[PDB]
């Protein structure tokens, strides 16, 4: 877990879907996760992407992953493994 | 074995927009209605059931995102925006102005909860 590029999409997904499941994680966990996910994404939005998603923005796990991956690309930062 | 009493207040459709200032946002009347038929075991049991009921009210649930309703369904408080975050305090807080009088309980952001107990 050093960068977004240590990750396979499938791998990142599972991470996101976990964040997004509230009986998956004690609250200190989620905390660690959420902090990882902002570090990984370098998205200015951070976890507003998770809980204050903008109007008509797919907020399922894949929907988030997707967004990260489309922003990250028009910024052209590094992407996922494979 | 804990009981809750109180009326709460009628609220709008931007319930927590005020949560930043003064003593925050009130317990909504319709939520209070439900919580007073219940029994609790701690202010912690009270908190979890408070969030629960919020998740179920048509007119409040509508003001939270899916992932937020998902927390509140199992009794965790909604995450704030990142800009109202402080330290490891990332979700909305209950503040008690003194067995649980909901007319002296409210909902605050972390940074406002901070200021309140450091006298600003
Ligand atoms: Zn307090």
């Amino acid at each position: 877990k050093h960068s977004i590029s240590d990750y396979t999409e499938a791998e990142f997904l599972q991470l996101v879907a976990t964040i997004c499941d509230a009986d998956a994680t004690s609250e200190e966990e989620l905390d660690k996760l959420i902090t990882h996910f902002g570090e990984m994404t370098e998205h200015p939005s951070g976890s507003d992407l998770i809980y204050y998603p903008e109007e008509g923005d797919d907020d399922s796990p894949s929907g988030i992953v997707n967004t990260v991956k489309q922003w990250r690309a028009a910024n052209g930062k590094s992407g996922f493994k494979q | 074995p804990g009981k809750a009493t109180g009326k709460g207040k009628p609220v709008n459709n931007k319930w927590l927009n005020n949560a930043g200032k003064d003593l925050g946002s009130p317990v909504p009347d319709r939520i209070a209605n439900k919580l007073r038929d219940k029994e609790f075991k701690s202010f912690d049991d009270f908190r979890k059931k408070f969030w629960e009921e919020v998740s179920k009210d048509p007119e409040l649930s509508k003001q939270f995102s899916r992932n937020n309703n998902d927390r509140m369904k199992v009794g965790k408080a909604p995450k704030t925006r990142t800009q109202d975050v402080s330290g490891k305090r990332t979700s909305f807080e209950l503040h008690a102005e003194k067995v649980y009088d909901m007319d002296n309980i409210s909902v605050v952001t972390p940074k406002r909860h901070i200021d309140i107990h450091r006298g600003k």
